[PDB]
RNA sequence: GAGAAAGAGAGUGGCGCGGACGCUACGCCGCGACGAGUAGGAGGGCCGCUGCGGUGAGCCUUGAAGCCUAGGGCGCGGGCCC
RNA sequence: CCACGCGUCCCCCGCGAGCGCACGGGGUCGGCGGCGAUGUCGGCUACCCACCCGACCCGUCUUGAAACACGGACCAAGGAGU
């Protein structure tokens, strides 16, 4: 065989959000595209930060 | 107009084929290069046999600097010291193989292994074929089959390794980047032996497979390849 | 435009010339050779001239069609392959011929057709064997050889002359050509002694009789 | 507007078909009639159909126009071509290419109006 | 002739029994539809030699010749003469077959309708 | 010669002398 | 791609090592060469035999 | 007018102990007893003839009730000169000790 | 796709009306390595049952549900279509 | 011999064309032959039978079940994380 520990395999983080919203996932078509497509890094953290649940993107306040 | 733009690219297509041609002229006269420097190589440790003996004196070698290493028990059933210097000496598989250098640290652990492992001193044709016919490089961590020059030149093109055959320079004279060359190696997947194995639980000098047969491993890579 | 050589590379073994390019660049003497830098026809219509469109657009399109293939090298068509015999049929050389109805049939072998096949009669006053094709696999090759080299084989006389048309009636010029080349061998076979009774009688295989044993 | 209307219609329309792992969408104005944005008859600014005349002989073909989105009744214009098979494709093919006119689906048009024709020429 | 599809491949299957399910043979009220059976001691389910197999994914076709007839065709079953149009594209990969509770003097409509359509139909015949 | 931006001169002036 | 061997191949060793063309026209040309050496040998000792 | 077949006997298949592999024949040849002797058999097609109950075809001829399963030889096995066969379909074990036919007319002589 | 940080960049002076497929972006495609499993955990089900809101200008006395079947089939399978 | 020419200052001693063959980013033939209307041609699977190899009966509690461990005659419906 191989001596390999399948474990940790599986990367567990989101390919896409858990919302049916339709324009989140609209912004997330846009910004695929974007991250694919620039070189810049903020594209990627911006689709990645699209991608997360809502205790993963707290509001920050005004102040 | 377009009278211009089609006579600047056909001069950067024609550029960057002068380019290529050059390369392939650099590749061409570094292998030969690499031809003599193998014949003085062989010829040097012959000459100096001879002077030493024709003095009465004895010749010895230089003492061997390069191993090839063959995994020749299975998974099963293995003590976790020599499964984690095995899995260090990157031979996972039953029947694969990877080159590795010799100093103090590398020869102890193999000898840990000994038992699950042969391992021998490959000559120059064994570096060869061993490239040439299971060769595949690590790249992206992917096992991209060397088909190319150019697989083995963006990988390794800031060593100096540019070809095929300078990557077999580099292993057979163990060079600085032999650390670097051989990591991007992929461990060889080599078939089981044709012919056989005259015993696998045993070591070489007990009449048997396992352990250090010294230059007889170059029986064993042209049967397992 | 000059008149073409030939290969100034001797072939020494396959895909490689006997001379390096530096040898070849002076025998080729590049070094004193060197150099520096439809779809419409109008046609009179009784009007006035209409420029008719040739490769017209297609009347149909089918609903769903498939893509084109890859382009790959080697993969010649069959009318160019290269062409092979074994060593041991040279022509003159009798032939068992083992798969068709004149099976186990002792043969003189013709010549190498254009179609890798091989020409064959074992005369038709022998064994009843005409100008025939044979393949080359399927057929036993002994060691029995006639002094062939002096017969004319007719020119006219190929695969497209062989092959089937479509009641089968043999036609007049396969008898003139089976009587042309017979008159040439048969006296050729009779010079050797007891060779016709050979060639009238069939080949094939008693008790206590095998084939990696016997030397043909 | 017009994704935001697909990703409405993509799964929960009426015109969409589902059975032996296939999908469908059978809408009026449809080329190749199979479930995408890139062909759909609904969603679009401007679209293009194929549609077999009320005689038997020939193709209506209609388009979308750019004004009236809203209105449904003035909104699609119909032209009839009943002519040989090459000329109602050379049609077809200069009223979806020369107006620049949603290029993505005149080849799809173009089989459509071809497979019309071939069930309108007689039967064997 | 029938109606020839646009390729034709040769379809390789893997497996052509069907799997039952273990100790069908033995008893009436056990039918024959697989279960992977979760025993303790059981046979089958930590695969001995020379007992029933387990449908495992290797056993999985081409995705190339999937849900394929032999006639080179995939199915579509249609209700009305209105499910017609939607194969009008999909002539030379997908062919229509008519529902079981459809009557027949609609049967024959579409049937029809598919011949002038050119759409191969699996049961063209089928109560008249 | 052979490596880009150092080597462009010296290939155009084998691609010139190629003349 | 589809790995061709090398070693069997020849144009795909070319591919990768243009020296070895060389090498390979240079040990053809010695086995030839070497090959008529000893050939003549073999017949100046059959005429030794001779004498 | 008389044999132009070679004698063999469908021996069994190749098989280990406690498994068989039923897609390759053994065929043990008359005459051949060794692995310096099997190498002129290796690529000739061989075939196994039987009868049956109803009528099938025959090819350049008229229907009978002949039937055969053809084969090629691949590769000697064991050193009695022992060979290994592969057929088109797999044989059934009726075959076992009956005689196959082995020909020569794919040669390479 | 090409061993080499970055432009097939713009500026100032010395006849024939033609071009396949695609992209349910939850789609489609390309590379590599991998596949044991009880207790257990998780995912996907265009697997299945009963009922409700939508919908198929759905099906049905020119014969629905059910039941039987040495018939044609599909799917690894649950099952399903004839 | 993977060496190409010219023109000049120094020292020590960037676009030439045309064809063609192929050990070159995975098979093609621009090669063939037979049989076919009342007895034959194709259908792995599904019906019966034969032969070879394998092959102990399920669930369960168990350190360990084919067990001389207990439950099970056979079938249809009901039947257990709400
Ligand atoms: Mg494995
Ligand atoms: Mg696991
Ligand atoms: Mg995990
Ligand atoms: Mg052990
Ligand atoms: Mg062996
Ligand atoms: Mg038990
Ligand atoms: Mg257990
Ligand atoms: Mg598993
Ligand atoms: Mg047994
Ligand atoms: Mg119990
Ligand atoms: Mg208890
Ligand atoms: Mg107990
Ligand atoms: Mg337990
Ligand atoms: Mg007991
Ligand atoms: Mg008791
Ligand atoms: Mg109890
Ligand atoms: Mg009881
Ligand atoms: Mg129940």
């Amino acid at each position: 065989g191989v001596d390999i520990r399948h474990n940790k395999d599986r990367k567990v983080r989101r390919k896409e959000p858990k919302s049916q919203d339709i324009y989140l996932r609209l912004l997330v078509k846009l910004y695929r595209f974007l991250a694919r497509r620039t070189n810049s890094t903020f594209n990627q953290v911006v689709l990645k930060r699209l991608f997360m649940s809502r205790t993963n993107r707290p509001p920050l306040s005004l102040s | 107009n377009f009278a211009e733009l089609k006579i600047k690219r056909l001069r950067k297509k024609f550029a960057q084929k002068m380019l290529r041609k050059a390369r392939r002229k650099l590749i061409y006269e570094k292998a030969k290069h690499y031809h003599k420097e193998y014949r003085q190589m062989y010829r040097t440790e012959i000459r100096m046999a001879r002077m030493a003996r024709k003095a009465g004196n004895f010749y010895v070698p230089a003492e061997p600097k390069l191993a090839f290493v063959i995994r020749i028990r299975g998974i099963n059933g293995v003590s976790p010291k020599v499964r984690k210097v095995l899995q260090l000496l990157r031979l996972r598989q039953i029947f694969n193989g990877t080159f590795v250098k010799l100093n103090k640290a590398s020869i102890n652990m193999l000898r840990i292994v000994e038992p699950y492992i042969a391992w021998g001193y490959p000559n120059l044709k064994s570096v060869n074929e061993l490239i040439y016919k299971r060769g595949y490089g690590k790249i992206n961590k992917k096992r991209i089959a060397l088909t190319d020059n150019t697989l083995i030149a963006r990988s390794l093109g800031k060593y100096n390794i540019i070809c095929m055959e300078d990557l077999i320079h580099e292993i057979y004279t163990v060079g600085k980047h032999f650390k670097e060359a051989n990591n991007f190696l992929w461990p060889f997947k080599l078939s089981s032996p044709r012919g056989g194995m005259k015993k696998k639980t045993t070591h070489f000098v007990e009449g048997g497979d396992a352990g250090n047969r010294e230059d007889q491993i170059n029986r064993l890579i042209r049967r397992m390849n | 435009k000059g008149k073409p050589h030939c290969s100034r590379n001797p072939v020494l073994v396959r895909g490689i010339g006997r001379y390096s390019r530096s040898a070849m660049y002076s025998r080729k003497a590049l070094y004193k050779r060197k150099y520096a830098a439809l779809a419409t026809v109008t046609k009179p219509v009784g009007g006035g001239t209409r420029v008719v469109k040739l490769r017209k657009m297609p009347r149909y399109y089918p609903t769903e069609d498939v893509p084109r293939k890859l382009l790959s090298h080697g993969k010649k068509p069959f009318s160019q392959h290269v062409r092979k015999l074994r060593a041991s049929i040279t022509p003159g050389t009798i032939l068992i011929i083992l798969t068709g109805r004149h099976r186990g049939k002792r043969v003189v072998f013709l010549k190498q057709l254009s179609s890798g096949l091989l020409l064959v009669t074992g005369p038709l006053s022998l064994n009843r064997v005409p100008l025939r094709r044979t393949h080359q696999k399927f057929v036993i090759a002994t060691s029995t050889k006639i002094d062939i080299s002096g017969v004319k084989i007719p020119k006219h006389l190929t695969d497209a002359y062989f092959k089937k048309k479509k009641k089968y009636e043999i036609t007049e010029q396969r008898k003139v050509d089976q009587k042309a080349v017979d008159s040439q061998i048969l006296p050729k076979i009779k010079a050797v002694p007891q060779l016709q009774g050979y060639l009238r009688s069939v080949f094939a295989l008693t008790n206590g009789v095998y084939p990696h044993k016997l030397v043909f | 507007s017009a994704h935001l209307q697909w990703m409405v219609v993509r799964n929960c329309s009426s015109f969409l078909i589902k059975r032996n792992k296939q999908t469908y969408s059978t809408e009026p104005n449809n080329l190749k009639a199979r479930n995408s944005f890139r062909y759909n008859g609904l969603i679009h600014r401007k679209t293009v159909g194929v549609e077999p005349a009320a005689d038997g002989k020939g193709v209506v073909v209609v388009m979308k126009r750019r004004s009236g989105q809203r209105k449904p009744a003035t909104s699609y214009v119909r032209t009839t071509i009943n002519k040989n098979a090459r000329a109602t494709l050379s049609s077809i093919r200069h009223m979806i290419r020369k107006n620049k006119y949603h290029p993505d689906l005149r080849m799809a048009a173009i089989r459509r109006a071809s497979a019309i024709l071939r069930s309108q020429k007689p039967v064997m | 002739a029938a109606l020839r599809p646009l390729v034709k491949p040769k379809i390789v299957k893997k497996r052509t029994k069907k799997f039952i399910r273990h100790q069908s043979d033995r008893y009436v009220k056990i039918k024959r539809n697989w279960r992977k059976p979760r025993g303790i001691d059981n046979r089958v389910r930590r695969r001995f030699k020379g007992q029933i197999l387990m449908p495992n994914i290797g056993y999985g076709s081409n995705k190339k010749t999937k849900h394929m007839l032999p006639s080179g065709f995939r199915k579509f079953l249609v209700h009305n003469v209105k499910e017609l149009e939607v194969l009008l594209m999909c002539n030379k990969s997908y062919c229509a077959e008519i529902a079981h509770n459809v009557s027949s003097k609609n049967r024959k409509a579409i049937v029809e309708r598919a011949a002038q359509l050119a759409i191969r139909v699996t049961n063209p015949n089928a109560r008249l | 010669i052979a490596h880009p931006k150092l080597g462009r001169r010296a290939r155009a002036r084998i691609a010139r002398g190629l003349r | 791609v589809l790995k061709k061997n090398p070693l069997k191949n020849l144009r795909i060793m070319l591919k990768l090592n243009p020296y070895a063309k060389t090498m390979r026209r240079n040990t053809i040309l010695r086995q030839a060469r070497n090959h008529k050496l000893r050939v003549e040998r073999a017949a100046a000792a059959l005429a030794a035999k001779s004498d | 007018s008389g044999r132009l077949w070679c004698k063999a006997i469908f021996a069994g298949y190749k098989r280990g102990l406690r498994n068989q592999r039923e897609h390759t024949a053994l065929l043990k040849i008359e005459g051949v007893y060794a692995r310096d002797e099997t190498e002129f058999y290796l690529g000739k097609r061989c075939a196994y003839v039987y009868k049956a109950k109803n009528n099938t075809v025959t090819p350049g001829g008229k229907p009978n009730k002949t039937r055969v399963i053809w084969g090629k030889v691949t590769r000697a096995h064991g050193n009695s000169g022992m060979v290994r066969a592969k057929f088109r379909s797999n044989l059934p074990a009726k075959a076992i000790g009956h005689r196959i036919r082995v020909m020569l007319y794919p040669s390479r002589i």
